DNA sequence: ACTATCCCCTTAAGGGGATAG
DNA sequence: ACTATCCCCTTAAGGGGATAG
């Protein structure tokens, strides 16, 4: 049974999945008139026909969690037919990451646009505690995170095909929660563009609330719209398996050129690339293609989102086998000798090398490097008299010592 | 109409263009001087294509191109 | 907006935006990543110019394209 | 003193002759701006700063008379300064071919926009038979004519800027008149796009009257609009003294180039190849560059104009030396042995190895060989049914007769 | 100050011609 | 039927680097 795609109501196409197994999609003639026609992803440009590409696979694949034992939980919960793509989103194919809702053939069951259901602080607390041991949704990702509608004071479910306003994510790192929640206060500290995240705690359980990017509500207030996105794996048709780019996927030359062809090409380049620095000093090591994201706009037209998933790894070092030598940018820069990754080992030189190959602006790989190294040490200030009362200043501390350890090598150019 | 930033946003467009209205490489191909695979290579890697190339397509697909900001 | 056929009439317009807001070739190839030669080749002899290297200078210039009928 | 350069009373900008004598043009930034803003000359991009390079000079000296001896009798009548183009310009540089109208810097002297004088049937006698032994006009070309206004049932005079709305030709060839009324009747007969001209009677003179296509009444019938329009010799940047191919002037190919970037592009390069036939079939040999012109639209824009300055060389032979032999097109045509340009030595073989080359829809080039196979017989049948009773049968007889010789050569064929 | 050239060098467009899926 | 490749071959884009007007 064919899976016709949505997109904030709108037909965009149907996905189907052969007897020998293929998955094909095929726009809707109505769709590719529409005022609002974009391709679903820029790896499956509108186009006639039936595509077969593997692109068609890989892009709802990475709609999906990454992790095949994950997979299994869905398969149980909601009895699937198989861990195949299509079968599970054929479960919880409402509310996918980006836009896309994934509604079976042979099931119109108009379901309600705008519902939910106000959570009691036991029911947050059974939720949260849930993802360790209606609600159809999917977010894709690294580690394990459910998503919640935050409307008025009160933490709701939705219901239906009723969109969610927060990305929450659970204690996996031993405060997965607190890592992030820092990384992401001292991201906006400095300028980059992040979302805005909150710490909602539920009698016992701890847990990270990441305000959604890929929501809006509508002017008249009445509909919550999911703007269209995708990923760097899936932009380029590539499967989540080679999202880190030691392994295939995507790094800064392939990243850099494709956002030159963004609706605000020149700032995303910018963004892109202090971003490589920003990762640098706070020894975060996830920047893998899945990470990033551009919006998909009317036409064709892209321009890189939000920067989100960021956390340190500086947390974990010294009283385990961990060593700041063991810390690698998923991402390589341009070296003498090559290329190099290892942040402990990495040196103002090494961008400005990278940028050099890239030929992104000397002028501006300079301006980067400056303001950050001018920047920071005000920066941990204001996040750090901003973290809550209870905040583990352990990880503070371990996050804010390494920065300033790494910042130096920036003050001591700049 | 809707903006465009790039080689592969344009050759996407101008092949939804040739295709929602029934023409094939071949016959465009001959109209406008040029060979079948210059086509195809614009469809699928546009970014080293030269300009006349891609104006002759343009005339063979009875459009043309206009600037503006990008707000 | 006035409908585009050829690199000439289409690098003409581009040269005159960047004299009338003031831009060198060099300030506008610094910006995206490629030789002054180039902008100045792409000037006076765009037919044999890239499509990427006519993106980065749309870009460098403020500007976007769009497609349309010519009538 | 500068020569403002008007266009339908809006100012293009300025032509200035320096010390050094070095001639120069500045874009008005008002007109930069302007809605109808384009180019003077497709030679004279839009730009900012001074023109300096010799396509200002060569533009500007395209929109006088080829004849040295010709310009002597215009710097006799209006007094010049000398046979420099910007003096003579100075003196009729009211109505000039295309649309330009150049008035001295110090002279805003507002000139009548809708005037002019109903002549007499003596005056006209007076006027066509002057041209062998206010009026500041100004008609490039390879014979000797000028240009009036015809309107109502009376041939009149402009007086200020007011445009004309037809170019009067006058007898040199015997009767260069009626060879040319000839050609372009039966140029219209086959469906190429031809002003239509007639023939006026005066007294004991004979002229030929041709409708400007470069002229147009607007909405309101209370202005005479002058359409831009250039040569190729303009539109390249080009002296007159390379008109012909033979002598430097572009050819086929270049022609041919040029008209792919036409709005009416396809249709051009049809029209234009299908041309190259009928000056074949006709004997023509004056295809030079100066005799193709193209519009120019708001924006830079431009189109093929009609086909006009054509006459047959077929009364010229026999009786003379001049043979059929003897007759060569102004533009080559692609040959096994280089190219060909002898009328009497081309066959179809010709045209179909030079779209070869060009790279012009073969198919086309036979759609146009076998349209006229079988439409010249016909063709001729109306246009002869068309000649006034007073029609030289020599004419018609010799081109006539010439025709059908090359015409079997395409009905063996086609 | 700004733009057009110029040498060196690698990569490849696009026309010819033509075929595998 | 239609599109993607493929070999051969000449021409040149565009990055490096850098200078004449």
């Amino acid at each position: 049974p064919k899976l016709v795609t949505w997109m904030n109501n709108q037909r965009v196409g149907e996905l189907t999945k052969l007897a020998n197994g293929a998955h094909t999609f095929k726009y809707a003639p109505e769709w590719l008139a529409s005022r609002y026609a974009r391709p679903l992803s820029l790896s499956l440009p509108l186009q006639r026909g039936n595509i077969t590409s593997d692109a068609v696979f890989n892009f709802f694949d990475n709609l999906l969690p990454d992790s095949p034992i994950v997979r299994d939980r869905i398969v149980k919960r909601y009895h699937a037919k198989s861990r195949q793509p299509f079968d599970l989103l054929s479960e919880i194919g409402r509310d996918s990451v980006g836009a896309v809702t994934l509604i079976p053939e042979d099931e119109t069951v108009t379901h309600p646009i705008m519902a939910w259901e106000k959570l009691t602080e036991a029911r947050l607390e059974e939720v949260l505690t849930a993802y360790k041991a209606d609600f159809r949704i999917s977010v894709a990702g690294a580690q394990e995170k459910t998503a919640l509608l935050r409307i008025g004071n009160d933490w709701c479910i939705p219901k239906g095909i009723t969109p969610t306003t927060h990305i929450i994510k659970l204690p996996i790192l031993s405060q997965s929660v607190d890592n992030e929640y820092y990384c992401l206060l001292l991201a906006k500290e400095l300028g980059l563009n992040v979302p805005d995240a909150e710490i909602i705690k539920a009698g016992n359980v701890r847990a990270l609330a990441v305000e959604r990017f890929d929501r809006r509500w509508n002017a008249e207030r009445t509909v919550l719209l999911r703007l269209p996105q995708e990923d760097m794996c899936q932009t380029f048709g590539l499967p989540s398996s080679v999202k880190y780019e030691s392994d295939g996927g995507p790094g800064i030359a392939r990243i850099m050129a494709f956002l030159m062809g963004s609706s605000e090409a020149l700032k995303d380049r910018y963004d892109f690339m202090k971003f490589q620095v920003f990762q640098w000093l706070i020894g975060a090591t996830q920047g893998h293609a899945k990470n990033f994201s551009v919006f998909i706009q009317a036409g064709g037209s892209y321009r890189l989102t939000p920067f989100y998933d960021i956390i340190s790894a500086f947390p974990v070092l010294g009283g385990t086998g961990i060593h700041i030598s063991d810390l690698k940018l998923a991402m390589g820069l341009n070296a003498s000798k090559g290329k190099k990754t290892a942040i402990d080992k990495i040196y103002p030189r090494h961008f400005l090398a990278t940028a050099k190959v890239l030929r992104f602006p000397e002028v501006q790989m300079h301006e980067i490097l400056s303001d950050f190294a001018r920047m920071i040490p005000a920066a941990l200030d204001n996040v750090k008299t901003s973290l809550p009362t209870d905040f583990p200043e352990n990880v503070v501390t371990a996050v804010e010592s390494n920065v300033l350890r790494l910042h130096g090598r920036l003050s001591r150019e700049y | 109409f809707q903006k465009i930033y790039s080689p592969t946003q344009l050759a996407n467009a101008m092949k939804l263009v040739r295709q929602q209205n029934g023409w094939t490489q071949s016959e465009l191909a001959k109209k406008i001087g040029i060979k079948q695979a210059t086509i195809s290579n614009f469809e699928n890697n546009p970014d080293n294509t030269t300009l006349t190339t891609f104006f002759k397509i343009l005339q063979s697909l009875e459009l043309s191109m206009t600037l503006c900001d990008a707000k």
